[PDB]
């Protein structure tokens, strides 16, 4: 039931069967037999176990986190609005935790599907992953156990300050 | 088993004890029956010719100088007889010998299982209970006054009297438990 | 006259090969008596207590006690600084704390220096 | 109580009441140098390994090849059958090390020489398509590669 | 010509 | 929090209260269900701690131990029934109430959210493992023992009570929230270093560190099999849990005054694992493996990285299991021989065959086979010391080598060999003894499944 | 050689070793405390093959079936197989097809 | 292999019989090779170290010296390898 | 391994450098040298998943051996042909390769005569 | 595919199923080993059939079936990697822990805990499954220590001897000391790729840093006994016949081969690991080659060719032909089994007599144990046509014709010869000559389980290099033309070893007495490694701890730092202040004096 487009899979190219010999493959027989002993019960079993999920079918919901004043607009030792800010910021962490999970799972998705082509045929994935790193290293590498909104703050406004000391 | 050992090897138990670890690492180096036969023989000639010495000088410096032979002539991997020191199978079967007092602690349903054999047991706890006395009383008996000289412990003197000091001996794990 | 055997302090001399076992003299012969005196005296306590079919528990062996306390207890009260004790405890003790200090402090120094000046790789470094 | 080890033995009677404590001839005993390492009355008993120890005599302990009352070394457990082994071997320490050490430097030597004339064929580098792969090894397809052409023989 | 095994009790 | 504490409070007068008989099953009963009662604490919502009031809050740091030590009381009590028989029914109850106020006062550091009650409630934790150790030990040097842990852990504590009131003072509150979040960072001057120091030392002292760590050796090997198992695995770790919240207070100056002790701690572990080699007495290489591996965990909080604190808290646990199992193995031989020397009882594993198995797992967890959460620690600290300095990896690889080396020359030395033909007072193993290795042993294994349990807050 | 102690002491020993080694033979009776399986005549030909079959085998790999019903459908990429090589042939979905130039010079 | 005790005894003999030196005739399970028969001590130690071979088990050399007697062989034999019968 | 007799116990400057081959210009000599031409296509290699060393100028006989191979299964006995194929092309092309060899040595001993010329 | 997963999952879960078991009743019955070994034997029928779907299709695939923990960025799942090394070598082991188990039923028949020696084996087994099929490191970390421990295990089996006992902790010790690289590979992944799957690291790693593959090159010298750490395996003998040859012979040995083998990728960039793997493979194969001319023992001299062969498959990697290397594996594990299961037979026979030289006219006393060590030794020295030659024929062939380092190259064929020349040593020396065993002649081998556990190996041996040669997809570009000499040089050199083996050990015939030579003592004492090496450093260490950190530090300098000094000023402060002596006159003085400063220094 996993989106698509949150996990991309190339489209599948299955080469037909081409048997160019009189011999019996025996893969054919022995997959004929698997799913005749196996895939059939286990498929009826399921439908059994799905037909009484269906007879009682309840759902559960994904919750929404309204989104909060940030911690630059939270006044020095305000600690109510900093544990607001705080919190968000935490759940952002873990949001973006998340988000380079899911292109590093891209990336080793295709290094498997491709074969002995990886090199080539996953360069785009290696470069989603590198700009996701490269963006998630500087955002929160560095800031300690200790991680804090205002410290993650402090580090943009170092970064910013260096950047336009460049700028000269 | 092994006898109590004496304050000192005399010459001709070195000698004895040099001639059979010649004997064996030429074994060792002589694989083939035949040539260990010949050389074996080279070896006993070699012992005869100065068996008669008469001076103890001379031949305690020619057992000395055999010895010295016999550590450049060693054979590197000398054969071990299986079960000997350093053999492949030496203690091999340490962990199977389990002591006899062990069995006083088994649950009584588990000594119910072998009855006879535990009657015979007791019995022989009987005997070794009564003998106790009279061993330590004859070791007593026996012993100098200064204390024990040798390790050696004397015979049972008289019917009825165990050998003094035997439980251990007597009931020592069997070779092959299993 | 086959190569001699040098003997070390992990390749000990064979008794065989001992310059000593072949010059004995009528003192000798008498201590290794008194040396046997001694071990059947001791094998005689033990063989006795051992074989006694009262005896339940352990035969406290007082060398064991003996050898216990020396390497534990006696240390410190038999012990005295010394030049060369003093001398070896600060080597032994502070010497390698400073040689991990120097290593560890030069490799993290050059390592700031690389970061600083922009010249490190931490591409995919992103699990500290 | 006096049967524990003491300091240092000083004068002849010290000595003779240590030997006594540790059931050794007063000849024999022999104290640790007294050097204020701690080894105070211990006796000094000579370096060998249990290995060492003759294993056909029946000894208390048969595993430890010790004896019950029998001074116990203060280095047993560095020394025990498991742990090092200083039993006489059939070579001279030193020609082992020599002979071992000399080996492995040889050895070495003889890999730096194999390095210097590393063995090969009298054959040309292989010959790969597409500008060597190029685009198969990982080269950018934005930017067209530096032209490599091989040519028939 | 079985021969009795001791070994420690393993009832409990 | 009270949910815990009033019932652990309300075992004294149960215990006090009870029959003669009936002393050891109730209090281990309700013990059993108090810590059924902690495992409710595991839930933590990711963001925040679990703040149940102004006094009490828990986190993914604190619920573990509290689980740890409801756990330990009842394999305490199951370890200690068996010396204190003789004793009479009055010092059986104290005995058992020096337990239940170490218990409540351990639960209550670690809930505690003020620097100041944790203060007090940690440094209460000495008069009942004193009167244990110095009142139920067997040896005479139980007391000098005790004289070296009490004055050891308050000669470091107290410049820490000086230090706390100091910060109270200045930033005018101890709460640990508000110091999370108001946290102003540290400035290189002698009087933070010194104020760095403060805060350090005593928790530095309570995880034995390498020249602080001789009490601990004393206090293990001299105290009785239950002081030495709370010991273990509590005591210690109420340093690296006070100097993990500690560490927010002291942000720029513990990069510069890590050094020493990070040196201090990686030498350290090298050599007390070597001292294991060496060592004669069971506890006291027990004693200087817990040492290694505290060592371990102070390099990991010095550190001051998210994967180097979960590797610290995870090694926590595993540790504390572990060094208890550890030291009640050796305590059931030790009853059976009644001495501490390794040699003089050999060969048990044809005379006890489970307790063999026993202490084949509790080995093998301490030389760190994976997936054992001692593993995920430890490798989660490798790791974390690798990126602070990649030389690190050598004194650690050498630390794992020789505590494997250690541990498996004490499992064949005392399980393994021809057994020692005079003692023939090996009896079969209780049930109560298996029992109380099983507890230790199945949810040390049983934590490997779900590892976020003991993964700490970063997590 | 032995002294006559010696032989006195090792015969003596011997008789006594020689009657524990007797005493440990075991009797014709070794007494086991004496159902819970009513299959006496169980096919021992094949009654235990077919079930053991069933029971490490079959049920087994029925179970992993469903595992493998429940982990695949439930995330994403868990399992991931290396994609099929085509060669110069068709393909199933598209009925694509193409042929290798073949301008090859076929001697050889 | 339950290696009795007339089992030992009739192999100590065959070795003793396939001895040269020793006259098969007026070997006896109690002629002492010292004193009965001829034997030196070297013959002593050839003797025994051919039993070892022959049951494969090294007899260690202070038991050695003292058997003296093929019936001594036997029965050391027979308490080394536990036989009863 | 005479080769390698020249190179190190001979003159090294005459007999070629395996690292630097080849160091003469493919122009020198040769009037005219036809490219290399490669049956199989970028696509193809790819779609086959051949590995990188084995996708050489072969790389043609070395597909249809796999297709056969794929085909032919159960039946491994079946590709010989093919196989005997694609071992011929690898020939060829080892050949050609000494063939690279043997022509910079040549070439090395000529620009060696040309510096005996000057003198 | 879709009945890949199922199967390839199900012949793995299978073998767990009688640990499961183990807690019921059929552990206390004579049943248990005879139920592992035939839930090996169905676990094998099973893993063909995934290898034949390889075979026909390449049906590769990777497994995550459970997500054990994610930490922040890094997610740690149980995966399993079922490619083409997998899927091949899992019937491979199948089968010979088959033929094995067959073979224990017999060989520890009077072992009181068979059950769990068959126990401890099928543990081995899972473990071994779990580092072979791995895409993690953490995964393969615990297949590692899982392997490692279940060889100090069974390697102790007999836990009476001390000797055994020493091994187990040599093997322990050895094998750490490799984990400490593979420590180092698993934190420089995890520190720069950010991952430990294989997937994530061969993708970012194009051009992989020489570090890490230092510490895998480490792990893997630890655990296939690589010079320096290879004392170990010899040493490893002195557990069971079994444990041995299934895997201190053919099984654990090849994992850091293996795990050399599982990052090929990445060991493809770096020259300098690859020249220093070539080297180490070159010195194991001459010195275990040339320490086993000398050895007296069937066990010594077979672990030792054990050992050089994975000298020569880390050659292989040197040469940077990895597959080659597997199928090596694949190839010695049949036919090294089959040899140290003619050796137990021998020992088993000859009532456990080890020594070659207590061995002698076995050729005809047992026709089938001699017919099979022939064909095995065959197969080892590489004969035509055998298993061997689909492996190590190609192997030399690929070393000659690469760059490679000369002395590489010369060391190998010598020990090619030394191989030849042992196998020769253990025919003459045992098979051949007349009968120096004891009298009592035990000789029996109508054993159905030990002549069926030989019988499925000989076949093995004999046809299956042919099959999988055949089967698998090529992998290597073949040296297709060679110089004549080039491609004869194994055959050369094989029989030049027959030839001066047979010649030396005929001349043992003469009546001729020599002592013995320098070189035959290095050979024969193992190189001296093991004496100097195994007392040296040992005796440093320990002794060490003892003098230094337990009593110069621990014991008296820091307790005379800390606690001794202080105590003792305490005291003699004490001593000051309760001087004892009671007199008003003279405290009183001290009064005026107080006074007297308190009025200066105060105002």
């Amino acid at each position: 039931s996993w989106d698509k487009d949150v996990y991309p899979e190339p489209p599948r190219r299955t080469p037909a069967p081409a048997p160019q010999t009189s011999l019996p493959n025996p893969v054919t027989y022995l997959t004929k037999i698997f799913d005749l002993l196996v895939d059939r019960p286990v498929t009826l079993a399921r439908e059994f176990i799905e037909q009484q999920h269906a007879k009682n079918r309840y759902y559960y919901y994904h919750r929404e986190f309204r989104r909060v004043p940030d911690i630059t607009e939270c006044e020095e030792k305000d600690i109510l609005c900093m544990f607001e800010a705080e919190m968000q910021w935490r759940r952002d962490y873990k949001v973006d935790q998340e988000i380079v999970n899911i292109i590093q799972e891209r990336l080793k998705a295709c290094q498997q599907r491709e074969g002995e082509s990886y090199r080539q045929n996953c360069a785009k994935e290696l470069e989603q992953f590198t700009q996701v790193s490269k963006a998630f290293q500087d955002r929160y590498s560095d800031l300690g156990a200790h991680y804090s909104a205002r410290k993650c703050l402090a580090k943009q406004k170092q970064r910013m300050l260096a950047e336009r000391k460049a700028a000269k | 088993a092994f006898s109590a050992p004496a304050a000192y090897l005399t010459h001709q138990q070195k000698v004895l004890r040099l001639y059979k670890r010649a004997l064996r690492h030429l074994e060792s180096w002589c694989v083939h029956r035949d040539k260990y036969r010949y050389f074996a023989c080279l070896m006993r000639a070699r012992f005869d010719e100065h068996k008669n010495e008469k001076d103890m000088v001379k031949a305690t410096q020619l057992l000395r100088q055999a010895e010295e032979e016999f550590w450049y002539g060693q054979h590197p991997q000398p054969y071990i007889f299986p079960e000997s020191p350093g053999g492949t199978s030496y203690e091999r079967y340490e962990c199977y010998k389990v002591p006899e007092w062990c069995l006083d602690d088994w649950h009584p349903s588990e000594k119910a299982m072998y009855p006879d054999y535990f009657a015979k047991r007791e019995q022989w706890k009987r005997l070794r209970r009564e003998s106790w006395e009279r061993e330590v009383k004859q070791l007593q008996e026996e012993t100098p006054p200064g204390g024990p000289r040798t390790e050696a412990l004397p015979p049972a003197r008289k019917e009825g009297d165990l050998p003094p000091l035997w439980w251990h001996i007597v009931t020592r794990p069997r070779e092959r438990p299993m | 006259s086959f190569p001699k055997y040098k003997p070390s302090r992990l390749a000990t001399l064979p008794a065989t090969l001992d310059p000593a076992e072949y010059d004995i003299s009528p003192e000798t012969r008498k201590a290794q008596a008194e040396r046997l005196a001694i071990r059947s005296r001791l094998k005689r306590e033990y063989l006795l207590q051992y074989n006694d079919p009262n005896r339940l528990g352990v035969i406290e062996d007082p060398a064991l006690i003996r050898w216990t306390y020396a390497r534990s207890a006696n240390i410190y009260p038999n012990f005295r600084p010394t030049p060369k004790t003093s001398l070896l405890g600060a080597l032994f003790g502070i010497g390698p704390l400073f040689f991990w200090y120097y290593v560890f402090k030069t490799d993290r120094d050059k390592k700031e220096k690389l970061i600083q000046e922009g010249k490190l790789d931490q591409t995919f470094n992103i699990s500290y | 109580k006096d049967m524990f080890p003491g300091p240092y033995p000083k004068t002849p009677e010290e000595r003779a009441a240590a030997a006594k404590k540790y059931n050794m001839r007063v000849e024999d005993y022999e104290p640790y140098p007294d050097d204020g390492m701690g080894y105070g009355d211990y006796p000094k008993l000579p370096d060998r390994s249990q290995q060492e120890r003759d294993p056909w005599y029946d000894w208390d302990h048969p595993d430890l090849r010790l004896n019950w009352g029998e001074p116990i070394h203060w280095d047993l457990d560095m020394y025990i059958r498991n742990r090092v082994d200083t039993s006489p071997t059939p070579v001279s320490w030193n020609t082992m090390c020599k002979h071992l050490f000399g080996f492995v430097a040889f050895m070495l030597f003889m890999f730096w020489v194999g390095e210097i004339y590393p063995s090969y064929q009298p054959v040309g580098p292989k010959q790969y398509p597409y500008n060597d792969l190029y685009l198969e090894r990982g080269g950018d397809p934005t930017k067209e590669p530096e032209p490599v052409v091989h040519y028939e023989i | 010509k079985r021969l009795f095994i001791i070994k420690p009790s393993g009832f409990y | 929090m009270l949910k815990i504490i009033i019932p652990t409070t309300m075992l004294l007068p149960m215990t006090w209260m009870s029959k003669h008989n009936m002393i050891w099953i109730n209090a281990t009963v309700h013990s059993l269900l108090i810590s059924l009662i902690s495992l409710s604490l595991l839930n933590q919502l990711g963001e925040n701690s679990l703040n149940f009031s102004l006094t009490f809050f828990s986190d993914s740091l604190s619920a573990p131990l509290l689980v740890l030590t409801t756990w330990l009381l009842p394999l305490m009590l199951m370890a200690s029934q068996s010396h204190l028989s003789k004793e009479t029914t009055t010092r059986k109850k104290l005995y058992i109430t020096m337990l239940i106020l170490l218990q409540l006062f351990l639960i209550m550091t670690f809930t505690a959210t003020e620097l100041i009650l944790f203060y007090i409630l940690f440094e209460a934790t000495l008069v009942p493992t004193l009167i244990i150790i110095t009142r139920w030990g067997n040896q005479t040097e139980r007391l000098n023992a005790g004289l070296y842990f009490l004055f050891y852990t308050l000669a470091g504590s107290l410049p820490l009570l000086v230090a706390l009131v100091y910060i109270q003072n200045t930033t005018g509150s101890l709460n640990f929230l508000i110091i999370h979040y108001w946290s102003h960072p540290l400035s290189n001057s002698w009087s933070n270093i010194f104020m760095w120091l403060a805060c350090i030392m005593a928790f530095m002292v309570k995880m034995p560190l390498y020249g602080l760590h001789l009490w601990l050796p004393k206090a293990h090997v001299e105290a009785p099999i239950a002081g030495s198992m709370v010991l273990a695995a509590v005591l210690l770790k109420l340093g690296g849990y006070g100097m993990m919240r500690i560490t927010t207070i002291l942000n720029p100056l513990t990069n510069y005054m890590a050094y020493p002790f990070l040196m201090l701690s990686m030498w350290g572990m090298i050599m007390t694992s070597s001292i294991c080699l060496r060592q004669t007495d069971l506890k006291s290489l027990i004693a200087y493996s817990s040492v290694s591996h505290m060592a371990l965990v102070i390099v990991a909080i010095m550190i001051q990285t998210p994967w180097s604190f979960m590797g610290a808290t995870a090694l926590m646990i595993a540790h504390g299991l572990t060094s208890s199992m550890l030291f009640c193995l050796a305590n059931t031989n030790y009853e059976r021989v009644h001495s501490r020397t390794m040699i003089l009882a050999r060969g048990l594993q044809t005379l006890l065959p489970l307790m063999a198995t026993w202490w084949l797992m509790a080995s093998l967890t301490n030389l760190a086979l994976p997936p054992s959460i001692n593993l995920i620690g430890e490798l989660f600290i490798i790791t974390a010391s690798f990126s602070w300095s990649n030389i690190t990896i050598i004194l650690m690889g050498m630390n794992m080598m020789i505590t494997a080396l250690y541990s498996l020359y004490m499992l064949i030395t005392t399980q393994r060999g021809k057994y020692t033909h005079h003692i023939n007072n090996i009896k079969a193993s209780f049930t109560r003894e298996n029992a109380l290795m099983a507890l230790h042993i199945l949810p040390l294994l049983l934590l490997t499944l779900n590892p976020k349990m003991i993964l700490g807050p970063l997590y | 050689g032995y002294t006559p102690d010696e032989k006195l002491r090792l015969q003596q020993l011997r008789e006594l070793r020689r009657r524990w080694l007797k005493d440990q033979e075991l009797s014709p009776r070794e007494p086991v405390l004496p159902l819970q399986d009513g299959a006496p005549w169980v096919i021992y030909k094949t009654y235990r093959h077919s079930i053991f079959a069933v029971t490490h085998v079959l049920i087994p790999v029925w179970i992993i079936h469903y595992y493998l019903k429940y982990h695949v459908t439930a995330k994403p990429y868990t399992v991931v197989e290396r994609k099929p090589r085509i060669f110069p042939g068709d393909t199933i979905l598209e009925t694509g097809e193409v042929i290798p130039l073949m301008k090859e010079f076929p001697d050889q | 292999p339950p290696l009795t005790l007339e089992a030992i005894k009739d192999r100590v003999l065959y070795v003793l019989k396939l001895y040269d030196k020793i006259d098969p005739e007026k070997l006896s399970v109690n002629s002492h090779f010292m004193k009965d028969l001829g034997l030196d001590s070297l013959d002593q130690v050839e003797i025994i170290m051919a039993m070892e071979d022959e049951f494969g088990f090294e007899i260690p050399d202070i038991d050695a010296e003292k058997l003296m007697c093929p019936q001594e062989i036997v029965d050391y034999i027979a308490d080394k390898k536990d036989v009863y019968e | 391994g005479a080769h390698l007799a020249r190179r190190y116990l001979g003159d090294a400057s005459k007999e070629p450098d395996p690292l630097r081959m080849p160091t003469f210009p493919p122009d020198y000599g040769f009037p005219e040298r036809k490219e290399r031409e490669m049956v199989a296509t970028q696509q193809e290699m790819n779609d086959a998943q051949l590995m990188l060393q084995q996708r050489d100028y072969c790389a043609h006989y070395l597909i249809q051996l796999l297709k056969c191979k794929r085909d032919s299964f159960p039946n491994f006995l079946a590709c010989k042909h093919e196989q005997h194929d694609w071992d011929y092309c690898e020939h060829l092309d080892y050949v050609k390769r000494m063939k690279e060899f043997e022509r910079e040595r040549r070439l090395l001993q000529r620009k060696k005569r040309r510096e005996q010329r000057e003198a | 595919m879709n009945p890949f997963a199922s199967l390839t999952l199900t012949t793995l879960i299978i073998l767990t199923i009688p640990i499961m078991m183990s807690n019921s009743n059929i552990y206390k019955t004579n049943l248990y080993p005879n139920y592992v070994k035939t839930t090996v034997s169905y676990a094998f029928t099973l893993s063909l059939v995934p290898l034949l779907m390889f075979m026909h299709t390449g049906q590769e695939m990777i497994i995550s079936n459970w997500h054990w923990m994610t930490l922040q960025t890094v997610e740690l799942s149980l995966s399993f990697k079922m490619d083409y090394f997998s899927v091949m070598f899992i019937p491979v082991a199948l089968f010979v822990t088959w033929s094995i188990m067959e073979f224990s039923m017999w060989y520890m028949h009077s072992d009181p805990f068979i059950n769990r020696f068959f126990k401890y084996l099928v543990l081995f087994l899972i473990t071994m499954m779990i580092l072979v099929t791995a895409n993690n490191l953490f995964q393969l970390f615990i297949g590692w220590e899982g392997v490692g421990i279940m060889s100090f295990l069974l390697i102790g089996w007999w836990h009476g001897r001390t000797d055994a006992n020493t091994a187990a902790l040599q093997a322990i010790l050895y094998n750490r000391i490799g984990d400490i690289g593979f420590v180092l590979s698993m934190a420089w992944f995890l520190t720069h790729s950010n991952a430990w799957d294989l997937q994530q690291i061969f993708m970012l790693n194009n051009e992989c840093p020489n570090m890490p593959l230092i510490g895998l090159l480490l792990a893997a010298a630890g655990k296939s006994a690589q010079f320096g750490l290879h004392p170990w395996l010899p040493s490893a003998m002195e557990g069971p016949t079994p444990v041995s040859a299934l895997l201190h012979s053919s099984t654990m040995v090849v994992a850091g081969v293996f795990l050399l083998i599982r990052f090929y990728p990445l060991m493809e960039t770096n020259k300098l690991v690859q020249t220093m793997t070539l080297c180490l493979g070159a010195i194991t194969t001459l010195f275990t080659a040339l320490c086993a001319i000398t050895q007296n023992d069937i066990k010594k001299i077979v672990a030792f060719s054990t050992s050089s062969q994975l000298g020569l498959m880390m050659v292989t990697i040197g040469i940077n032909q990895p597959h080659l290397a597997f199928l090596h594996i694949c190839m010695h594990a049949f036919f090294k089994a089959m040899l140290f299961m003619c050796s137990g037979s021998i020992i088993h026979s000859l009532n456990d007599e080890q020594d070659i030289r207590k061995m002698g006219g076995l050729y005809k006393a047992m026709p089938f144990t001699t017919t099979a060590l022939i064909i095995g030794s065959l197969a080892l020295t590489g004969m035509p046509y055998l298993t061997g030659f689909y492996s190590k024929d190609l192997i030399i062939e690929a070393v000659n014709m690469s760059y490679t380092n000369a002395w590489a190259l010369l060391m190998t064929l010598i020990a090619t010869s030394l191989t030849a020349a042992y196998s020769t040593r253990i025919i003459f020396f045992a098979f051949l000559g007349k009968p120096r065993f004891p009298p009592l002649v035990l000789i029996n081998e109508n054993n159905p389980l030990l002549i069926n556990s030989i019988k499925r190996l000989l076949i093995g041996s004999i046809f299956a290099g042919f099959i999988i040669s055949n089967n698998i997809p090529p992998m290597t570009v073949p040296n297709t033309t060679m110089p004549l000499y080039m491609k004869m040089t194994a055959l050369i050199v094989t029989i030049m070893g027959f030839m001066l083996a047979l010649e030396l050990n005929n001349t043992t015939y003469y009546l001729k007495f020599k002592y013995p030579s320098q070189t035959y003592k290095f050979s024969n004492m193992l190189g001296y490694y093991p004496s100097i090496m195994h007392r040296l450093p040992t005796y440093h260490n320990l002794s060490m701890s003892q003098k230094s950190a337990s009593s110069l530090l621990d014991l008296i300098w820091l307790e005379t730092i800390l606690p001794k000094t202080t105590s003792f000023i305490q005291m003699k402060m004490s001593i000051m202040v309760s001087n004892q002596k009671g007199l008003i006159k003279l405290y009183f003085l001290s009064f005026l004096i107080t006074i007297m400063i308190s009025m200066t220094l105060f105002n």
